[PDB]
């Protein structure tokens, strides 16, 4: 008869659930989250020099461009997934109904 | 020429990565360990600052009476917590069925009495042939009846 | 000995992890105010917001430094060697000595006895004249040691720019009001500094490679807030 009496103190030490990593995958548009960093884009290989204790990459608007990845000390440079608008061109529908 | 709409690529798949799991809990030899105390002096060793892996808890040696009296087994694989009291000592199964939060009965109340709030789940199972002496192991007590 | 001394331009730590590449950040810290006053030595030494350390002995003399409320095998307390093998955290009680020296050998002579104790942590040895800067930073309960090494020969306190470095935010939280030096063993030669940081906004400089090679006060005089108003190291005539 053995127990496991649990008991947590403010701060909860690094007893915690096991993390379910998953495979890498790149040049497609998913969605992502490293190490608790959310966020959709395209991923692909970066040239930066990150020193050996940041973790992730911020532009001068402050939107995240480059993230490490915590398995393997790799940085990686993201991109949004493409978007824009959308224009109809036609002739009158008196005329025709091609466009 | 009209601005109707917006487009938009949709997301292929989903993802999630986290670092190297290591930080094992130096507690597993714990569990089958047959001179893992007997009733009294518990190991006062408690599982912290390792995992929380519950998981192989339960796909281990077939328990008789497992009993959690904390939240669901099923999640108690990812809650996070700090330290994890760990009490080994040996009983009788109609004792392990004795051993509930604020109950008496034998070693329930007499030799180590289950804490009140007791937040956390004892695991049971069978020893038989593992710590018991041929003649009968008189090296193990327990108190038939105590104090208070 | 209780003697002062200007502080120039040095107590610059990075303030977080992100990496950042030929910007330029306004950040409001804890930090140590340029040209403020230090007090030399050659201690009681209160603990308010966190404080800056910069000695330069030869030895390994006055390594070691103890944190708490009371100070006593009453309130739970720290203790920080670095000697050659490994060092030390401990966060539980210890009741002091007559003097906080080490005896040579780690036990009574800085303090009485051992007991009821809790979380220890260990790693490589800090070390690696020596100038050895720290910053001890207690906000919440995550304890910061920012520091960084610089063997380079030296004044007792010369000039130039360099920052400092995180080293590891332990999970602490008892109340902290007073802080002691060690010593190992008055009139000696301990060279060593403290600095008492404070709240205030700097403009840092990051480089390219995403190093602060600068940094300008935002308080210090009316250039300096010209500067940070601008957010430029440059003003043109106006
Ligand atoms: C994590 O595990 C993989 C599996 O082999 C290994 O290649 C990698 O080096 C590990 N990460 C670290 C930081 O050791
Ligand atoms: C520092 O403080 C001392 C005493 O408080 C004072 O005499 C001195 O002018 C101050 N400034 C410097 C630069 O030493
Ligand atoms: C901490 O200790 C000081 C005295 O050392 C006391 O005044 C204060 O109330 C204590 N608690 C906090 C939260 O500062
Ligand atoms: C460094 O300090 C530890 C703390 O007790 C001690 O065990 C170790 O022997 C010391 N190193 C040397 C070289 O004595
Ligand atoms: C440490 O814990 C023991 C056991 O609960 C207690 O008796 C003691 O007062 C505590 N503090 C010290 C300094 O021993
Ligand atoms: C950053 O990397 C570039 C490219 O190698 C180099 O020219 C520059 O000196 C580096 N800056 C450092 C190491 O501070």
């Amino acid at each position: 008869v053995v127990v496991l009496s649990f008991e947590l103190l403010h701060a909860p030490a690094t007893v915690c659930g096991p993390k379910k990593s998953t495979n890498l995958v790149k040049n497609k548009c998913v969605n992502f989250n490293f190490n608790g960093l959310t966020g959709t884009g395209v991923l692909t290989k970066s040239n930066k020099k990150f020193l050996p204790f940041q973790q992730f990459g911020r532009d001068i608007v402050d939107t995240t461009d480059a993230v490490r990845d915590p398995q393997t000390l790799e940085i990686l440079d993201i991109t949004p997934c493409s978007f824009g608008g959308v224009s109809v061109i036609t002739p009158g529908t008196n005329t025709s109904n091609q466009v | 020429i009209y601005q109707t709409s917006n487009f938009r690529v949709q997301p292929t798949e989903s993802i999630v990565r986290f670092p190297n799991v290591t930080n094992l809990c130096p507690f597993h030899e714990v569990f089958n360990a047959t001179r893992f105390a007997s009733v009294y002096a518990w190991n006062r060793t408690r599982i912290s600052n390792c995992v929380a892996d519950y998981s192989v808890l339960y796909n281990f040696a077939p328990f008789f009476a497992f009993k959690c009296y904390g939240v669901s087994p099923t999640k108690l694989n990812d809650l996070c917590f700090t330290n994890v009291y760990a009490d080994s000592f040996v009983i009788k199964g109609n004792e392990v069925s004795q051993i509930a939060p604020g109950q008496t009965g034998n070693i329930a109340d007499y030799n180590y009495k289950l804490p009140d709030d007791f937040t956390g789940c004892v695991i049971a199972w069978n020893s038989n042939k593992l710590d018991s002496k041929h003649s009968g192991n008189y090296d193990y007590w327990y108190r038939l009846f105590r104090k208070s | 000995t209780q003697s002062y001394t200007n502080s120039f331009t040095r107590g610059v730590y990075y303030p977080d992890k992100v990496f950042r590449s030929s910007v330029l950040h306004l950040t409001q810290d804890l930090f140590l105010p340029f040209f403020s006053n230090v007090t030399w030595f050659h201690p009681v030494l209160p603990f308010n917001d966190g404080v800056y350390f910069a000695s330069t002995e030869k030895s390994n003399i006055i390594r070691g430094w103890i944190f708490g409320t009371t100070l006593d095998s009453k309130t739970q307390s720290l203790l920080i060697v670095n000697n050659a093998t490994n060092v030390f955290i401990k966060v539980c009680e210890f009741q002091f000595c007559n003097d906080p020296f080490l005896d040579v050998e780690s036990e009574s002579g800085v303090y009485s006895s051992a007991n009821n104790c809790t979380f220890e942590y260990v790693s490589q040895p800090f070390l690696m004249k020596n100038l050895r800067e720290f910053v001890f930073k207690n906000i919440d309960g995550y304890f910061k040691i920012y520091s960084k090494h610089t063997p380079i020969i030296g004044r007792d306190f010369p000039q130039g720019f360099s920052a400092l470095e995180p080293l590891v935010d332990l999970p602490i939280g008892i109340n902290i009001t007073r802080f002691q030096t060690l010593l190992a063993l008055t009139a000696g030669a301990a060279d060593y500094y403290v600095g008492y940081l404070q709240p205030r906004t700097f403009l840092l400089k990051y480089n390219e490679n995403g190093t602060i090679t600068d940094a300008v006060d935002c308080a210090l005089d009316p250039l300096s807030e010209t500067k940070c108003t601008l957010k430029s190291f440059t003003v043109e005539k106006g």
